[PDB]
C-alpha cells in the first residue's frame, strides 16, 4: 500500500472507462439498449426517435 | 488532414484524421437444428375427409 | 400528384407508412414536406355495374 | 358423388388454414434456416438471439452444457455457443484504429507518412512499431532528437535527397 | 412447522457465462435466513414463484400440480415421474379430492436431496433444479449451492395455486437484489443478499 497514490490514479481511470462502457447498457428511455434491435424491430419513423 | 483541420495549410506535427476499420466480407446466420415439423401430413393426406 | 384510392387506404398516403399502396403504388419520403388532401368521390367514380 | 359427374358435381377436398394470434406466447413459427460459418474473418453474425460484428475464433473456455452467450467483466458479449455444432466461439471485434498523418509543415514540403495505430502491417518501406504500422517512413538506425513524436520511443522527422525517417 | 433457509435459493438468473466476476442482479430470490414451511398433500399459494426441496430415501414424492382451480374448469400443469418416465401435461384434468398414487391439451412432453425453483414470468414457466447427496433427516443442510435451469415451458398458463404429489420444504420468492460470485469456471460459488444486513449492504 506504500505506493497507494500511483495505484489509486490507475484505479480511478479504470473505473471511469468501465462506467463509460456500462453506459452502453442503459436504455436512456428507449425500448432497448441495443441499437441493432431497435433498427431491426421498429419502423424508421419511431426508430429515429 | 487538410480538411479535418479546416485549412489549406498544415503545420508540422502528427494529427488524427479518421479511423481504419475492416469491413465484414459477408454475413452468417446460425440457428438450431430444424425439428418438430407441424403435422400437416395428418391433415392434407388424410384417408377419409 | 393526383390519383384515386379506397378510403381504408387513405391512411397509407403519409410519410413512414406501409401497406399495399405505400409499398407498391406510391411511397412518400420519411422527411416529406408538403400537404396531402383527400376527399370522397363516390358520386363520380362509382358505377352501378 | 358418381365418377361420371361433371366437374361441378365432382367432389373436391377443402382445407382451410386459420392463423390465430392471441396475447399468449407464440408456438408456431416457420423454418428460419441457417448457413455455414467462417472463422478468422470479420463477419456480421446473428446467433440465437444476439447480433453483432466481429471475428469468430476457436475458444479455450469450458462452457457449461446450458450456457449459450459469454460475457466479459464490462457487460460485453465475449463468447457464444454455436447452435448446431457444440463448439464455443470467441468473438474478437474486428481490427480498427486511428489513422494518424505524420507531416512536416506544408510550407516546407508535401510528403507525408501514415501511421495506422495498433494494427499489424499485414491487414492494411514499411515499419512495424509498438505504436502500429508506419508507411512512408524510412527506418534508420542513427538516433536523433525527437521532432514529431510517434510513440514507444519512436519519433519521425523530415531529414536528408530528403525524406521522412523514423 | 418452520425452518431456516440459511443461504439456499440461489439460481442462475440466465444462460450467460461470467468468469471471476461479482455481478449485481435484481430478481425473485429466497431471502437469506428466512422462514420456509416444513411438511411431513396440502394446496399452497404460488404468489411469485416457489422454491421446493425434498429429502428422499424411498422416492415418496412423485410430482406436482399447478393451476388456478384444478377442478377441470381451466388448464392446469401436471408433472409426474412414474418411476422411469417424466411426463408433463397441461390438459384440463379433473382431479380427485386427494390425488394420491398407489404406495383440452395444449402441450404434452415425455422423457438424497433435490431442490427445484418454479416460477412464471411473461407466460414462461421456468423450472430450475439441482440434486445432491445428503446425510441428514431433521432439517435442511447448511451450505451454498446453485440451481441450474432444466425446463422453460412456453405454456402461457397463469398459475395461482399448486400442490404436491407423494418431508419437504416450501419457500416463496421476493424481489431482492443479490451479488453473485462467478469463479473461473462460470459457476456461482457464493452470493450476498444486498438487503440482509448492513455488512451485506
Ligand atoms: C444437426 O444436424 C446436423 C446435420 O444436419 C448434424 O450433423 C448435427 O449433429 C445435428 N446437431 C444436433 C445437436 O443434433
Ligand atoms: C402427402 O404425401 C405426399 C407423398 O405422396 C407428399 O409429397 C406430401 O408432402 C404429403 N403432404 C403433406 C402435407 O406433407
Ligand atoms: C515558410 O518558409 C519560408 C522559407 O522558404 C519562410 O520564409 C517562412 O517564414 C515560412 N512560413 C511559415 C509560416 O513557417
Ligand atoms: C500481429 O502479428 C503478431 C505476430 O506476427 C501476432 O502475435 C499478433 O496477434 C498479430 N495481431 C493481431 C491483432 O492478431
Ligand atoms: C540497422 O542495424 C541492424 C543491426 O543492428 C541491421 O540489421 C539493419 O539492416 C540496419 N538498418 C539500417 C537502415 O542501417
Ligand atoms: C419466522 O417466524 C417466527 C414466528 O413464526 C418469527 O419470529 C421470525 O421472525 C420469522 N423469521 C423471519 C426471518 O422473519
Ligand atoms: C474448471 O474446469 C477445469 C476443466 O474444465 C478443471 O480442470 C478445473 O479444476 C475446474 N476448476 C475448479 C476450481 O475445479
Amino acid at each position: 500500500s506504500a505506493l497507494g497514490k500511483l495505484q489509486d490514479v490507475v484505479n480511478q481511470n479504470a473505473q471511469a472507462l468501465n462506467t463509460l462502457v456500462k453506459q452502453l447498457s442503459s436504455n436512456f428511455g428507449a425500448i432497448s439498449s441495443v441499437l441493432n434491435d431497435i433498427l431491426s424491430r421498429l419502423d424508421p419513423p419511431e426508430a429515429e426517435v | 488532414t487538410k480538411c479535418t483541420l479546416k485549412s489549406f495549410t498544415v503545420e508540422k506535427g502528427i494529427y488524427q484524421t479518421s479511423n481504419f476499420r475492416v469491413q465484414p466480407t459477408e454475413s452468417i446466420v446460425r440457428f438450431p437444428n430444424i425439428t418438430n415439423l407441424c403435422p400437416f401430413g395428418e391433415v392434407f393426406n388424410a384417408t377419409r375427409f | 400528384d393526383s390519383f384515386v384510392i379506397r378510403g381504408d387506404e387513405v391512411r397509407q398516403i403519409a410519410p413512414g407508412q406501409t401497406g399495399k399502396i405505400a409499398d407498391y403504388n406510391y411511397k412518400l419520403p420519411d422527411d416529406f414536406t408538403g400537404c396531402v388532401i383527400a376527399w370522397n368521390s363516390n358520386n363520380l367514380d362509382s358505377k352501378v355495374g | 358423388f358418381q365418377p361420371t359427374n361433371g366437374v361441378g358435381y365432382q367432389p373436391y377436398r377443402v382445407v382451410v388454414l386459420s392463423f390465430e394470434l392471441l396475447h399468449a406466447p407464440a408456438t408456431v413459427c416457420g423454418p428460419k434456416k441457417s448457413t455455414n460459418l467462417v472463422k478468422n474473418k470479420c463477419v456480421n453474425f446473428n446467433f440465437n438471439g444476439l447480433t453483432g460484428t466481429g471475428v469468430l475464433t476457436e475458444s479455450n473456455k469450458k462452457f457449461l452444457p446450458f450456457q449459450q452467450f459469454g460475457r466479459d467483466i464490462a457487460d460485453t458479449t465475449d463468447a457464444v455457443r454455436d447452435p448446431q455444432t457444440l463448439e464455443i466461439l470467441d468473438i474478437t471485434p474486428c481490427s480498427f484504429g486511428g489513422v494518424s498523418v505524420i507531416t512536416p509543415g506544408t510550407n516546407t514540403s508535401n510528403q507525408v507518412a501514415v501511421l495506422y495505430q495498433d494494427v499489424n502491417c499485414t491487414e492494411v518501406n514499411v515499419f512495424q512499431t509498438r505504436a502500429g504500422c508506419l508507411i512512408g517512413a524510412e527506418h534508420v538506425n542513427n538516433s536523433y532528437e525527437c521532432d514529431i513524436p510517434i510513440g514507444a520511443g519512436i519519433c519521425a522527422s523530415y531529414q536528408t535527397s530528403q525524406s521522412i525517417i523514423a | 412447522a418452520y425452518t431456516n433457509s440459511f443461504t439456499r435459493g440461489v439460481y442462475y438468473p440466465d444462460k450467460v457465462f461470467r468468469s471471476s466476476v461479482l455481478h449485481s442482479t435484481q430478481d425473485l430470490f429466497l431471502p437469506f435466513f428466512s422462514n420456509v414451511t416444513w411438511f411431513h398433500n396440502p394446496v399452497l399459494p404460488f404468489n411469485d414463484g416457489v422454491y421446493f426441496a425434498s429429502t428422499e430415501k424411498s422416492n415418496i414424492i412423485r410430482g406436482w400440480i399447478f393451476g388456478t382451480t384444478l377442478d377441470s374448469k381451466t388448464q392446469s400443469l401436471l408433472i409426474v415421474n412414474n418411476a422411469t418416465n417424466v411426463v408433463i401435461k397441461v390438459c384440463e384434468f379433473q382431479f380427485c379430492n386427494d390425488p394420491f398414487l398407489g404406495v383440452n391439451c395444449t402441450f404434452e412432453y415425455v422423457s438424497n436431496l433435490r431442490e427445484f425453483v418454479f416460477k412464471n414470468i411473461d407466460g414462461y414457466f421456468k423450472i430450475y433444479s439441482k440434486h445432491t447427496p445428503i446425510n441428514l433427516v431433521r432439517d435442511l443442510p447448511q451450505g451454498f449451492s446453485a440451481l441450474e435451469p432444466l425446463v422453460d415451458l412456453p405454456i402461457g398458463i397463469n398459475i395461482t395455486r399448486f400442490q404436491t404429489l407423494l418431508a419437504y420444504y416450501v419457500g416463496y420468492l421476493q424481489p431482492r437484489t443479490f451479488l453473485l460470485k462467478y469463479n473461473e469456471n462460470g459457476t456461482i460459488t457464493d452470493a450476498v443478499d444486498c438487503a440482509l444486513d448492513p455488512l451485506s449492504e
